[PDB]
Order: structure tokens, then sequence, then C-alpha cells
């Protein structure tokens, strides 16, 4: 099975700039090779062709070359609507194969995470559950790394991150951080921390609550 | 123009089968051959096969032998594709889509047909509201969360008062433990006015006919 490798897994420009998406082939797929771009809840739409052909309608800014393994798609000058997930596929070989894609993403000026922790609620705890949730929102850029601390300890396990995409008005990512323990255990723990390293600063944003402290 | 409409999103469960529909429209059925893909959450795309409609004839992906069957009504100018011993790994959106020009692969896309597999039962979620830690919070703005727990099956529409609230709210992505969803989503609000000017997490799971209400309220 010929696999399709593109450059990135996200990219940062800004609109007016030049980008270029990369992708290489396991094996000579000649000029074999599509480009699709597909927003949100819509189906992939196809841009380039046999490896350099704009399809119908396509924009003159959209472009791409070469043949063998290596191939480029290039967007002359970014426009906002262009903000989107672009896939090369190959049909030289059997099956027909695309790569995992690349997310064109917007630039724009680091912002530090607005962090806040939140101990189960009391409705939660009467089912036996204990969930402490931890927001890290807005922020920038994507890269982040947030890790739980229970009485000075480090805690991996039953920890759930779930991520927003890049926002559409501000630019900023959003993300949510869960840890899960049965009431049991949430009740033998007397501190709960959530911390979170970014770019930002050199030093953690720590957020943090005693249990039953008031 | 050219045109495929492919059939509504199917919930069933391990070893169930599926036949999902492409109307095509717009130009001859039998001028090209129709090509299904599949793409799963992460938005990776297979390509699972294609039909000639004029003959029948099929080509599938290795990967999809004995999973996947496509078929076609010439008089209906329709193509379908069945799965079956249906499994989790299944779940996914399925694609059809045809040619242009000349050699212009995957030029026109139907919109997709959902189909998720799963064993769970239908679910209500358990909504809890979060209020800001007992200690206390600084400055004027504070964000509060609303948990939404343990339902099955997606989607639920969360709201913060009933959709008044939408400028500063972030809901995140739902994951799947143990076969069920959870999901949760955080408001945050200006000016020093939560408590005073009350916030109320809405959550409506249309599967098992519920809406509930929330009100966030500072810990005691």
């Amino acid at each position: 099975d010929i696999v399709m490798t593109q450059s990135h897994k996200f990219m940062s420009t800004s609109v007016g700039d030049r980008v270029s998406i990369t992708c290489k082939a396991s094996q000579d797929v000649t000029s074999a090779v599509a480009w699709f771009q597909q927003k949100p809840g819509q189906s992939p739409k196809l841009l380039i062709y046999s490896a350099s052909y704009r399809y119908t309608g396509v924009p003159d800014r959209f472009t791409g070359s070469g043949s063998g393994t290596d191939f480029t798609f290039t967007i002359s000058s970014v426009q906002a609507e262009d903000l989107a997930v672009y896939y090369c596929q190959q049909h030289y070989g059997t099956p027909l194969t695309f790569g995992a894609g690349t997310k064109l993403e917007l630039k724009r000026a680091d912002a530090a995470p607005t962090v806040s922790i939140f101990p189960p609620s009391s409705e939660q705890l009467t089912s036996g559950g204990a969930s402490v949730v931890c927001f890290l929102n807005n922020f920038y850029p994507k890269d982040i790394n947030v890790k739980w601390k229970i009485d000075g300890s480090e805690r991996q396990n039953g920890v759930l991150n779930s991520w927003t995409d890049q926002d559409s008005k501000d630019s900023t990512y959003s993300m949510s951080s869960t840890l899960t323990l049965t009431k049991d255990e949430y009740e033998r723990h007397n501190s709960y921390t959530c911390e979170a390293t970014h770019k930002t600063s050199t030093s953690p944003i720590v957020k943090s609550f005693n249990r039953n402290e008031c | 123009e050219v045109q495929l409409q492919q059939s509504g999103p199917v919930l069933v469960k391990p070893g169930a089968s599926v036949k999902m529909s492409c109307k095509a429209s717009g130009y001859t059925f039998t001028d090209y051959y129709v090509n299904w893909v599949k793409q799963s959450r992460g938005k990776s795309l297979e390509w699972l096969g294609l039909i000639i409609p004029s003959n029948g004839g099929t080509t599938y992906n290795q990967k999809f032998r004995g999973k996947a069957t496509l078929t076609v009504d010439k008089s209906s100018s329709t193509a379908y594709m069945e799965l079956n011993s249906l499994t989790s790994e299944d779940s996914a959106v399925y694609y059809c889509a045809r040619r242009g020009l000349t050699g212009a692969l995957f030029a026109y896309w139907g919109q997709g047909t959902l189909v998720t597999v799963s064993a769970a039962k239908t679910t209500a979620p358990s909504v809890y509201p979060l209020a800001p830690v007992c200690g206390d919070t600084t400055g004027s703005s504070v964000t509060l969360g609303c948990l939404v727990k343990g339902y099955f099956p997606e989607p639920v529409t969360l709201t913060w008062n009933s959709g008044s609230l939408s400028s500063g709210v972030h809901t995140f992505p739902a994951l799947l433990q143990s076969d069920l969803y959870t999901l949760s989503s955080s408001v945050t609000v200006t000016s020093s006015t939560w408590p005073s000017q009350s916030i109320t997490c809405n959550v409506a799971h249309p599967a098992s006919s519920t809406k509930v209400d929330k009100k966030i309220v500072p810990r005691v």
C-alpha cells in the first residue's frame, strides 16, 4: 500500500502570505496525485488533479507540481476563506490512498491561557463519581502542556483532554482537561492542582483547591 | 448541474448491516464510475471501491473486500453501498464520488452518510453545574462550567441561559468512554455579574427526549 506523507499536521499563515504544503509518496506514482480542500461539516473539494492542473472553477492562487514521489501544493496569496484542511492523494497504485491532511491555520499574537479549576459538583458525588475539571481557554499558539498534581504527586491516570479547533473569531485555542476518580478515592486526597505550561511564560500557570476547604 | 445526494445517518449495533444510497442527477448516470470513500473521526480518508454503472462491475480496496458491497439501480440513477458484520471500527462518514473533465478523479462528492456502530443503550446525560472554587477567584471576570456525562448517542445541544450567552462560551468535543459520551462547556462572564445575574446550563438530548436545566450556584 502506497503511503502519502504530508509536510505538517498544522501550518500557520497570514492573509496575503504565500504558503506551500508538500507530500511524499512511498513509491513512484508518476503524476497521479490530487489535492483536496475540506472545511468542517463539508465534503472534500478537488483543487488540483494530475499533480499540476487546476480543476474547473479553482482560483488562480492555487497551483501544484511534482512527478514521482515529491509533490507541492501552493497558495500564492492566502485569503481568509482558505483556512481549512488540505489532503493529497495518489491514484497510480491500488488501492488509491490519501495523506493524513494538513490544517492551515491563522497566525496571531501569542496569548497565555485563562485557567480555571472546578471541584466535583455535589450532584455527581451522590452517584459515586468525582470529576475535577480544568479549563485552559483562549491561548495561542496551540502548543500546551497540562499536568495534574494531587497532594504534590503527578497524576496521569484518569485524565481526558478535549480541544476546540482554532476559533474563527479570535484565532485562539481552548482546552478542557478532566481528571475523573471515584468519590471514594477523591475523598482520600486533599490538594488538587492543574498546572499549564505554555511558551508565553517560563513559569506554569497553577490553579488549585483543597477538598472541603471553604 | 451534477449532484450526488446521499441518504441520512444510521445508528446500529455490532454485527448489523446497513445499506446507504447515492442518488445521481444532472448527468447520464451510466457515463461515469461511482467511487466510495470512508472518513473516520480524525478525518482519515480511505478509498473503499468503485462500481461501473453500465455493467455493475466492481473493484474494491482489498481492506474492504467482504465488508462492503457496491450495487446500482440504473432505473433510478442510484448507487448503493452495503456494509455487513459492522463493528465500532466501521463508524465513519461514507462518501460517494464521481470524476470530472478527463481523468479528474473525485471532482464531485455526495454530502456523506454518517454511520455509527455501538452496543450502547440510549442514555440521557447527567448534567452537573460547576461553580468556581469555594476559596475565591480574582478579577472581574469569572468562568463557570457544565459537565454533561454518561450519555448516548450523540448529539446533545448545550446552551447557557437558553442561548442568551454565547460570546464567552467554549463547548468542547465529546469524548467516548466505555460506550458513553461526556463533554464539558465553560462560559466566561464579565463585570462581577455572577452570581448577581443568574447563569444556567441547559442540555437537550433528543435521543432520550430530555431537556434539563442546571443553575450555577456558589458552593456552600
